[PDB]
């Protein structure tokens, strides 16, 4: 009839299409900063438990 | 190139950067509702024009509405249809025998949409497997049970496509 | 090389396999198509029977150019490969 | 002395029930993390159905393939059954709680890990597949060469302890646990775990009970391996670091609450990952772990002794 | 009888509960069929939470599902892959050209169905099937197996 | 290798049957050995089968149809080589192998 | 680039005996030669700086029963760099061998293959020319008119051989041909 | 079947329920068979099939009528 | 060397595959594919069936991307009929085609992940291939064979909330590619699986027919909807993504880039698409509305004559080829005047693309012969007819 499937008046929303782009990370230089101050620290808590246990 | 972007590229080389950015993401999804269905219970959309079980209609003084002119069977790609026909005691037009094989049809709806009277059409059943194969051999007897059985739908059905047919 | 004898032999025993070959025409000079009435295809098959009871091959250029079974036996017999 | 078959059951049994229940596991993590559920229809939650897969293998009334000397193809199976249980002996779950305390306990690990070689290679070799041979070469290649960035991490971590005692280990991060200091140790000492048990992006490849018995012991290699992990870095039993009210919680209740953050963790390396080739397996476990892990070995070695503390 | 009409029934409940619980299918994809059984097997309809995995090779599965056109030159490498499963074994056959030839029957290079050349326990109609109708078709194949009295009629003879 | 141009005479199609002929008598014995015919057949009634074939086909004398004969045996020869036919297709096309003829037919049925 | 170019470039670039028949239509501009000089064309075609054709679509026959020279082979050519396609045939029977193009367009092997096998046209110089699509050991060129829709044999297990086999066909329900042609067409 | 309304009853006795779906959907439209003896996988009526399937709106109680 | 065989039955790699290896060592040295376990015979069916009878084949010949068939039969007999599609119908036509593009390309994508051992893509995929096949399913009465494109203009008009539906759809589908995208794409083992892997120089393209993506991934800009426009392909604004290796790596990320242009394409129609009637006006070419039928005499007698005869091609012949998912997909359809064809070829790109297989792989270790198998997006049932 007279009413058809098709758009609605105005149209439809825009929508995206393009990749998105994620930014998510703790970064190149902290990661190696954390890990590094870790591994020093990690190796004085062990020697001082090395003495505990000695 | 720079020293910064050497260091840089260097770390993602060795901390498995671009690894733990997937690991998050299917974390992410494990932590999500399923979308997967309780199909005894509950079963998945379909639509009125769903092309499923075959079923021979009759009309609601109880007659068949089927008058043998075998243009169904004309238009069938599969040639899954054989009709014979006879001229009936009152002297109409009726099929003596119809019978379609369900192991040649493609379920392509050709024949229900040539049907001038509306006699055979597909109705929404499409959980009829069977355990033997000349099980799947419907006749006349079988397809009027399939249209009595599945009358209501079918006719809902038709009267919603009656305004696209 | 090798004796007359045991060629001969060999050569005069496989041709009465033929269910037609005359056995009391068969001898060292005894031309396959020509005096036994045979058949191309028999003068290739006897050929081809030659490489039947032994491993060497013919070349195709070797077995169209006399069909003589006086020169298959001297040929046999100039076989290093048989014995 | 007649209990001692009691503990070795006590400590058999479950370990099977484990494994069966953790490829039920691993069948159900993977289903939730790609939108689905896993098996539920068997059980409640379908906590029944390894039960239903174990009497189907049980009953299929399966022919025997007698086209070998049908020996070593029917033995493959038990030898390697053999190993993969024989080192859940030493590993201990509290204090004390270990069936055998070894005073050798990380090199008898080392030689239990390396004699596991030889049941794959004799199931490819009885096998008259040429191309099963063939795998299972591959197989055994790989995990020889990953068996050594292995025994080196061993190594880094015996530096800092000082005893092969497995539960002396254990007691040595009292302080601190390895994992902390050894963060990279660890990621490789994983990563080699994942390429020992022939898993994960490091998983290139008959019937009823033989191969029953080859997925037995690799799913038990699989939990002996996160044990280890947990075992070695991550403090075994000892509670967390810091917080010490909780301290009602028995010791047994924190390795395995570990030991199941590492199964975790190999579902979920497993489903997020595609795979390796072999030329790429090779290239990477002798170009990209023996080197760290030697030079790990090295730094270890001379920070402990440049400051004298070592044990 | 005291206990035999009672302890065999009982074990022979538990060979068709684990049986029915646990099927492993080989599935034969041979055309667009394969798609609706790749469908079904995926999020939406699950066929592993009913306890059904696909397995590769016929050694370790004990059904069987022949969804797409048999040709002439297929159906040797299709008996070959039947006669080598373990005995406890079912044939699904999944559409139409499966069932009887299908859209392509009256061919000069189809086997008009697969039961010419295995034994077919459950056919499942369409063209194709949809995946409910596999699902369906897959329930009826446990409603039958539960049917099985192995333990009572070897007891009877 | 390629497949040779079309014969101008009868002289080359004989040439052409007779090579046809020594390739598949040299192809014999792979035959025995792929399937196991050694303890089946003698190694000349293949050998008859084939020159029967050639000979109850030697009333052609068109160089063309000869040489797409030739062809057709060629491949069939290439196809029995490969393991692609069945074991028991070659045992049943290449084994040699009372009141009247009319009476047995017609207690068999009408259509002759 | 157009029909309306390539055609009078052709009619004028090209040697005269090559071609025997030029349609310059909508539907596609044609070309039909004699086999003898098949590939000469085609070899020349795919040169021209102004016919540079690199693209081989595909290779089909047509069978005519009522012709002498029953079948007509297609060849759909696309010229990428001018957006442009020609089509060239020619004509061959049962036993003419016509010439490979397997020289000049390297996919033509497959389609050859498939000619071979749905019509019987056999190719000079083919690498190898064996049937592609029937089964082994097919017994004649479905594609054919003369040859029946559903074929000559049929295949079927059998248990006592214990192995699938060949037997000749018996239809449980033959095709039913509808002859709906009319009269007044 | 929790937080859930019942749509209408069965011949049979099957019970059918209905949840309000927002933006993704997932158990709104169920069965709850009133049998449970392998439930023979197929007993909704043509009155219920089509509204379980989401073919039509109407219950099946009003598709009687 | 050695002869080796992969026949994998099982749906893990396509399923009717045959290669007959020769390896040297761990390398390939050719692969010889034997085809013929999926020839049905279609080409010879399709000459005793009507036009209208033989239009159900064509959904069955690549069972992936069934629009784009049908529309190549639609379009070869209208150009052989010279019938005018109705503007609605052609934008019908060209949405529900780049829907299919959309979703041969997610299965293909997918599937070819999987073979690498990537189990995860699969799922998500077939998620939104549920999606669709929903969308198929509303406007036909099939999820997959669905016979919706017919010769004068499309099978019957669209439910109401369809294009509503379709709008919430592309509203995500970004995000979903992006998800995709972001599994694969970065991570260093896709990359070192696919990356100098296959790799075929524009020449080797162009001579062994290659179309679509593998043409494409050459560096060759030819897409056949830019330079044989057909239906509104010409007023709708998308790119045409080019490689520049030529390896899998391209190949893939293409497949990505033409899935994303297919949802741009998609959104435009969606807003773009008039209003009208959905066939040709012509009766003697295209069945009347049943109420026209069950009305008037002319229209009764029209369709008992479409439906017992069909219309009747003038005598001709013609190629028409449409840019498939795959590639280049062409029917050569020949008319002698009557109801039935008298000929159809059916020109299928993975015939072209499975007969370069042998050169793509030589000297590839054999892992890495799935991976050239996948990347072509390869189904038998065009393959061999
Ligand atoms: C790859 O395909 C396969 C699978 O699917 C993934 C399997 O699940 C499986 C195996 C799955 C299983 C559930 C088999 C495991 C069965 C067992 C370990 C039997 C254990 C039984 C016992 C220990 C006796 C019970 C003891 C107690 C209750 C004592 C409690 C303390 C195999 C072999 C397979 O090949
Ligand atoms: C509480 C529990 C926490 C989690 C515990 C478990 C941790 C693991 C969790 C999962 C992590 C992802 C697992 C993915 C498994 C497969 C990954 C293998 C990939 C890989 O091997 O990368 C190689 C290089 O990176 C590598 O080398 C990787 C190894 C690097 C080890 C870290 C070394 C850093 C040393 C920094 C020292 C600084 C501190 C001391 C001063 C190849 O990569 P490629 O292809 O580029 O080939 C290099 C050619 N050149
Ligand atoms: C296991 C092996 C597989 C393959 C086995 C072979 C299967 C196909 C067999 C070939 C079928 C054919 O018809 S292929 C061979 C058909 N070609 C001819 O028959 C040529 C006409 N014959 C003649 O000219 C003469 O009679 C001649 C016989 C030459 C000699 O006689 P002369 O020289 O005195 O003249
Ligand atoms: S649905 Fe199609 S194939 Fe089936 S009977 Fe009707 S016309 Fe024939
Ligand atoms: S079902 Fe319809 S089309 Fe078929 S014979 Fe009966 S009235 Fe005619
Ligand atoms: S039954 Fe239909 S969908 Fe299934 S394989 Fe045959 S033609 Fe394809």
């Amino acid at each position: 009839p007279l009413l058809q499937d098709g758009p609605p008046p105005g149209g439809f929303a825009p929508v995206r299409y393009a990749r998105r782009i994620s930014n998510t990370g703790p970064s190149a230089m902290a990661m190696f900063l954390a890990v590094s101050g870790a591994f020093a620290w990690g190796m004085y808590q062990v020697g001082q438990g090395n003495k505990i246990r000695r | 190139k720079d020293w910064n972007t050497v260091f840089e590229r260097s770390i993602n080389t060795l901390f498995l950067t671009e690894m733990v950015r997937g690991l998050s993401l299917t974390l992410k999804y494990f932590f999500d509702p399923k979308v997967t269905i309780n199909y005894p219970f509950e079963k998945g959309p379909l639509s009125p024009r769903f092309r499923g079980e075959h079923a021979l209609r009759r009309y609601p003084t109880g007659e068949e509405r089927c008058i043998a002119c075998k243009l169904c069977e004309a238009v069938c790609p599969a040639q899954a249809i054989t009709i014979e026909a006879e001229e009936r005691e009152d002297g109409s037009r009726r099929t003596t025998r119809y019978d379609i094989d369900m192991t040649k049809c493609i379920y392509c709806g050709f024949c229900q949409e040539a049907c001038p009277v509306d006699a055979i059409v597909e109705g929404p059943n499409f959980e009829f497997a069977t355990e033997t194969h000349e099980e799947l051999l419907y006749d006349k007897e079988k397809l009027l049970e399939n249209g009595d059985r599945w009358e209501t739908e079918i006719a809902e059905n038709l009267r919603s496509e009656s305004l696209y047919r | 090389f090798l004796d007359k004898s045991e060629v001969t032999d060999r050569v005069l025993s496989v041709v009465k396999n033929f269910q037609k070959v005359d056995p009391s025409k068969v001898t060292p000079k005894a031309n396959f198509q020509n005096d036994l009435g045979l058949d191309s295809l028999d003068s290739v098959e006897v050929v081809m029977a030659l490489e039947e009871e032994f491993g060497f091959e013919i070349p195709d250029n070797e077995a169209d150019k006399i069909q003589s079974i006086d020169l298959a036996v001297d040929f046999i017999a100039s076989h290093p490969q048989a014995k | 002395y007649i209990a001692v078959p009691a503990e070795i059951l006590g400590i058999i049994l479950p370990l099977l029930l484990g494994v069966a229940f953790l490829v039920l596991a691993e069948r159900k993590v993977m289903a939730f993390v790609q939108r689905r559920k896993g098996p539920d229809v068997v059980g409640s939650f379908g906590l029944l159905q390894p039960l239903a897969d174990g009497l189907k293998l049980i009953l299929k009334e399966p022919i025997s393939p007698s086209s070998a000397n049908f020996f070593l193809f029917r033995m493959a199976p038990v030898a390697t059954f053999m190993l993969s249980l024989v080192a859940w002996a030493v590993v201990p779950f509290d204090y004390g709680m270990v069936l055998s305390d070894l005073n050798i306990g990380l090199l008898y690990l080392f030689a239990i890990s390396s004699l596991g070689v030889y049941g794959i290679i004799i199931a490819g070799r009885s096998s008259n597949s040429k191309y099963a041979f063939l795998g299972a070469l591959r197989s055994a290649a790989q995990m020889v060469s990953y068996e050594v960035s292995i025994g080196l991490i061993l190594i880094t971590v015996l530096i800092c302890v000082g005893s092969c005692n497995l539960s002396e280990i254990v007691m040595a991060q009292k302080q601190i646990w390895f994992g902390i200091p050894l963060f990279p140790v660890l990621v490789m000492f994983f990563i080699s775990c994942l390429a020992e048990t022939n898993r994960a992006p490091f998983d290139l490849p008959y019937s009823s009970m033989g191969f029953a018995l080859f997925f037995l012991g690799e799913y038990a290699n699989m939990i002996l391996m996160s044990g280890l992990c947990t075992l070695f870095f991550l403090g075994g039993w000892l509670p967390i670091l810091d917080l010490p009210i909780f301290k009602k919680i028995p010791g047994s209740i924190w390795f395995s609450i570990k030991v199941l953050f590492f199964l975790f963790l190999y579902i979920w390396v497993r489903a997020a990952f595609p795979r390796y080739r072999y030329d790429q397996l090779m290239g990477l476990g002798w170009k990209v772990f023996l080197p760290l892990s030697l030079a790990w070995v090295v730094s270890v070695s001379g920070l402990l002794v440049t400051f004298q503390w070592l044990p | 009888s005291k206990a035999a009409e009672f302890v065999i029934s009982k074990v022979d409940d538990l060979m068709n509960w684990a049986r029915t619980g646990s099927i492993w299918p080989m599935t034969f994809g041979l055309a667009c069929c394969a798609v609706e059984m790749m469908h079904t097997g995926a999020a939406r309809y699950d066929l592993d939470r009913f306890g059904i995995i696909f397995r590769p090779s016929p050694r370790q599965s004990d059904c069987m599902i022949v969804a797409g056109t048999l040709t002439n030159k297929m159906a040797p490498a299709l008996r070959k892959v039947y006669d080598q499963m373990p005995e406890p074994r079912w044939v699904i056959s999944m559409g139409s050209c499966a069932n009887g030839g299908g859209y392509y029957h009256y061919s000069y290079s189809v086997v008009r169905g697969c039961d010419r050349i295995v034994p077919v326990d459950i056919y499942v109609p369409g063209c194709p099937p949809t995946a409910e109708a596999l699902l369906y078709g897959l329930l009826q194949l446990q409603k039958k197996i539960n049917r099985r009295k192995d333990f009572l009629h070897w007891w009877n003879k | 290798i390629g497949v040779p141009p079309n014969s101008a005479n009868l002289t080359e199609a004989r040439r052409r049957v007779f090579d046809f002929f020594r390739a598949a008598c040299r192809s014999i014995p792979t035959i025995m050995d792929i399937y196991n015919l050694q303890d089946v057949v003698a190694p000349s009634q293949l050998r008859y089968a084939i020159s029967a074939q050639i000979r109850n086909n030697a009333h052609i004398t068109d160089p063309k149809v000869i040489d797409l004969l030739i062809f057709k045996g060629m491949e069939e020869l290439t196809d029995i080589v490969d393991h692609a036919k069945q074991r028991h297709h070659i045992i049943g096309q290449y084994v040699v192998g009372g009141k009247t003829d009319f009476l047995k037919n017609f207690y068999t049925s009408n259509y002759f | 680039m157009d029909n309306q170019f390539i055609f009078k470039y052709s009619w004028e670039t090209l040697p005269k005996k090559w071609v025997k028949k030029m349609e310059r239509s909508e539907h596609g501009n044609r070309f039909d030669t004699n086999t003898d000089y098949l590939f000469q064309l085609l070899c020349f075609l795919k040169l021209h700086t102004y016919t540079r054709v690199q693209v081989l679509i595909d290779i089909c026959g047509v069978d005519y029963p009522s012709r002498k020279r029953r079948f007509e082979v297609v060849y759909n050519l696309l010229s990428t760099r001018y957006n442009s396609r020609i089509r060239v045939q020619t004509s061959a029977d049962e036993v003419t061998r016509i010439s490979s193009v397997v020289s000049l367009f390297p996919s033509a092997g497959w389609w050859e293959r498939e000619v071979w096998d749905m019509f019987g046209v056999s190719f000079i110089n083919h690498p190898d020319l064996r049937r592609i699509l029937t089964d082994y050991g097919f017994e004649g060129h479905p594609l054919r008119k003369d040859f029946p829709l559903s074929g000559y044999v049929q295949v079927r297990y059998d248990d006592p051989e214990k192995r699938v086999v060949s037997e000749p066909i018996e239809m449980t329900q033959e095709f039913r041909y509808f002859d709906f042609a009319s009269p007044w067409e | 079947n929790i937080g859930a309304t019942l749509v209408g009853v069965d011949k049979f006795g099957n019970k059918y329920y209905q949840k309000l779906g927002d933006t993704q959907y997932g158990r709104h439209r169920w069965v709850e068979y009133a049998s449970k003896d392998r439930y023979n996988a197929s007993q909704v009526p043509a009155e219920w099939h089509g509204w379980l399937h989401f073919i039509t709106d109407h219950t099946g109680d009003e598709l009687l009528s | 060397n050695f002869t080796l065989n992969f026949g994998p039955q099982h749906p893990a790699a396509h399923g009717v595959l045959r290669l007959v290896l020769e390896m040297n060592g761990e390398v390939v040295e050719r692969a010889e594919p034997h085809i013929g376990l999926l020839h049905r015979g279609t080409e010879k069916l399709i000459e005793y069936k009507t036009y209208l009878q033989a239009l159900p084949y064509f959904d069955r010949l690549d069972y992936v991307s069934m629009m784009a068939q049908e529309h190549a039969y639609s379009l070869a007999v209208e150009k052989l009929l010279n019938c005018e599609v109705p503007l609605r119908a052609q934008y019908i036509r060209v949405l529900f085609c780049e829907i299919t593009r959309i979703l041969n390309h997610l299965l293909a994508l997918t599937t070819h992940a999987m073979d690498v051992g990537a189990l995860t893509p699969f799922l998500w995929a077939f998620e939104e291939r549920e999606k669709l096949l929903e969308f198929y399913e509303r406007v036909s009465g099939a999820r997959m064979h669905a016979s919706f494109i017919r010769p004068g203009g499309v099978a019957q008009d669209l439910p109401l909330g369809l294009c509503r539906d379709i709008d919430s759809f592309t509203q995500q589908f970004a995000s979903r590619i992006d998800e995709l995208e972001e599994m694969l794409t970065g991570n260093r083992i896709w990359k070192q699986r696919l990356v100098d892997i296959g790799t075929v120089t524009a020449q080797q393209a162009k001579d062994w027919g290659f179309s679509g993506v593998m043409l494409r991934g050459s560096g060759v800009c030819w897409d056949l909807r830019r330079a044989a426009p057909y239906d509104v392909y010409d007023q709708l604004d998308f790119d045409v993504p080019v490689g520049t290796r030529g390896d899998c790596y391209d190949r893939y990320c293409i497949r990505i880039e033409e899935m994303r242009q297919s949802l741009r394409i998609i959104v435009q129609c969606l807003n773009q698409m008039p209003s009208g009637m959905i066939k040709a006006d012509d009766r003697k070419l295209c069945p009347p509305s049943r109420c026209r039928m069950k009305l008037s005499m002319e229209s009764l007698i029209h369709h008992f004559e479409l439906y017992t005869e069909g219309f009747s091609v003038p005598a001709s012949s013609t190629y028409t080829a449409v840019e498939a998912p795959k590639g280049e997909f062409g029917v050569f359809l020949v008319s002698n005047g009557s109801n039935r064809p008298y000929r159809c070829k059916i020109r299928a790109p993975g015939f072209a693309h499975s007969q370069g297989l042998d050169f793509m792989s030589k000297h590839h270790m054999l892992a890495d012969v799935v991976t050239i198998i996948g990347t072509q997006d390869i189904v038998f049932g065009e393959v061999d007819r």
